[PDB]
């Protein structure tokens, strides 16, 4: 059923499983008409589709042209995001298809079941963790790529860059969870963190820069800081 | 007017016909019932004094046959069995009338009651959901299952109402998932009306025999069989227009029927709050609105 601090080692395990997010996928500025009403315009958005054992992003992005000349976006985004996913599973090798997908937001369930109704045996779950993954956004190269994409372009991104040659995935998971924790609570702060420092570069082919084992613990504890930090700087503590 | 003679009444029971009741002592002159209404499915019903535990009944309809009721002390129940003889139960039921042991059906004429809850219940319908071929009559109590909570475990003592399922392959055409799930009208249409039940006649005479096994046995599976057949039909945007009137009278009569004090179990408030407050029909129902809120206000 659902996932969360109990069954948290679950998905580290060898059955394969997505994560799917769709917070970013119908986004919105809101603005006033000339007339003084408010109006909104919607921007590129990405459903964030992620394998939490081998990093695998399938980041599928949503162009705005998707939502021209039709009503009540905040819903079919969900759908959309569920007709893609299952448009993502039926493209996959079977050796390659999740056994579950775990859903962050729980209006994603009747979405997805719908749209699986031909995957039985894909268990459709939700979670009880708060998970971050809204925050992929204030990942540069993410945000770069879907606000440039002029129609619909789905792109691949390893989240844990070459990580888990030196880490397992519970712990590369747990600092991709932390980084983007802390670019959600401060994401100015958090990406000062992790840039201050000239001489750490990002590789071309990586979302983080390449830190060395002992600026990682240096790195992981500045963001603990932070959000901790904010967390007094909001609730005054 | 017909009659269902009773050859004893061996144990102590509380007897229902229709919408009626009465107790019979243990070992009390009872011989069964008379001037019944022909024209309706009736449905007589049985609650032992000794033990509550399995309310259990028979649907019948006089035009098919002579039909009493005899104890059975092996399997402990009221039996209804057919009496091929004619000439055998003619004599039988007179005499019973001529010593007056019988109670009469006891409708008053202005009632239209039973026949606005058994309007488009038949009883070959009735034979074909409750299967046990070799009876004109059919056999329910409050613990059998229907088909689809078994698929969810004796075949033959099902319930086999007509299958609903909101996030099933039948209910969702392949590129249609949102619109077929949250407007449910080709699958209340073109695959239940028009390819299994044929007419609406045939789906309110379903929806009707489940809401009654669900009142009268409190039988788990028959109220959500009922209370999925008006969520269908309410989830529909497009609906024939002598539907939702007829629904309309249908729930109507089953709500003000209803006993006060089951509301709480018979009636399930997200469906009833859904059907009349945010689907697509909530302004189709307006004598059902109207009871439901002056009866049950607390469920909403
Ligand atoms: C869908 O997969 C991914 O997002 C990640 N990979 C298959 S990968 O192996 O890391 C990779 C493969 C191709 C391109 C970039 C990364």
């Amino acid at each position: 059923g659902a996932m969360n601090s109990s069954n948290y080692a679950e998905l580290f395990n060898n059955d394969i499983k997505l994560f799917v997010d769709d917070t970013n996928v119908y986004r919105v500025t809101v603005h006033k008409t000339f007339e003084g009403n408010v109006a909104t315009k919607a921007i590129n958005g990405c459903i964030f589709t992620l394998n939490p054992k081998t990093g695998h992003l399938f980041l599928k992005i949503i162009h705005t042209s998707v939502w021209a000349g039709q009503k009540r976006l905040s819903q079919l985004a969900k759908w959309k995001t569920a007709e893609e996913v299952s448009a993502l599973v039926r493209s996959l090798p079977k050796e390659e298809q999740p056994k579950q997908i775990i859903v962050t937001r729980k209006a994603m369930l009747d979405p997805l079941e719908v749209h699986m109704l031909d995957f039985p045996n894909i268990a459709i779950r939700p979670t009880e963790l708060r998970l971050p993954f809204s925050a992929a956004m204030s990942i540069d190269k993410l945000s770069d790529v879907v606000m440039k994409a002029t129609e619909p372009q789905m792109v691949l991104f390893n989240i844990y860059d070459d990580w888990l040659d030196r880490i397992s995935s519970y712990t590369a998971f747990s600092r991709l969870t932390l980084l983007l924790r802390a670019l959600k609570t401060n994401e100015e702060s958090a990406k000062m963190i992790l840039l201050s420092d000239p001489t750490i570069t990002i590789k071309s082919y990586h979302l983080w820069p390449s830190f060395t084992d002992e600026q990682w613990i240096t790195i992981e504890s500045q963001m603990r800081d932070l959000i901790l930090t904010e967390y007094g700087r909001k609730y005054n503590v | 007017m017909n009659t269902v003679p009773f050859t004893s009444a061996p144990i102590e029971v509380t007897i229902g016909i229709d919408q009626y009741s009465f107790n019979v002592k243990e070992n009390q002159p009872f011989h069964g019932i008379k001037d019944i209404p022909i024209g309706h499915v009736h449905v007589i019903h049985f609650q032992h004094a000794d033990n509550s535990s399995m309310r259990y009944g028979y649907w019948f309809d006089c035009r098919m046959g002579n039909f009493y009721i005899q104890y059975d002390p092996k399997d402990g129940l009221y039996k209804m069995m057919e009496e091929r003889d004619g000439a055998k139960f003619e004599n039988i039921v007179h005499n019973f009338k001529e010593r007056q042991m019988m109670v009469s059906y006891p409708k008053i004429d202005e009632d239209d009651t039973w026949y606005n809850l058994t309007e488009f219940v038949q009883m070959d319908k009735i034979r074909k959901i409750v299967r046990k071929d070799e009876n004109q009559f059919s056999y329910v109590d409050s613990s059998m299952t229907t088909v689809q909570e078994n698929e969810l475990s004796d075949p033959a003592h099902s319930l086999n109402y007509t299958v609903i399922n909101f996030k099933s392959r039948e209910a969702i055409r392949p590129g249609h998932e949102m619109e077929d799930f949250l407007d449910k009208s080709y699958y209340l249409n073109t695959v239940m009306l028009q390819g299994i039940f044929k007419n609406s006649s045939n789906y309110f005479g379903e929806l009707q025999f489940a809401f009654l096994n669900a009142m009268f046995f409190g039988n788990y599976g028959s109220s959500l069989q009922w209370h999925a057949m008006i969520e269908l039909i309410c989830s529909s945007a497009t609906v024939p227009k002598h539907m939702l009137d007829k629904l309309d009278e249908i729930l109507y009569y089953q709500i003000k029927t209803l006993p006060e004090q089951y509301s709480d179990i018979l009636l399930n408030e997200r469906v009833w709050n859904i059907c009349l407050y945010s689907s697509f029909q909530k302004n189709s129902l307006h004598n059902t609105e109207k009871i439901m809120e002056n009866k049950y206000p607390e469920l909403l």
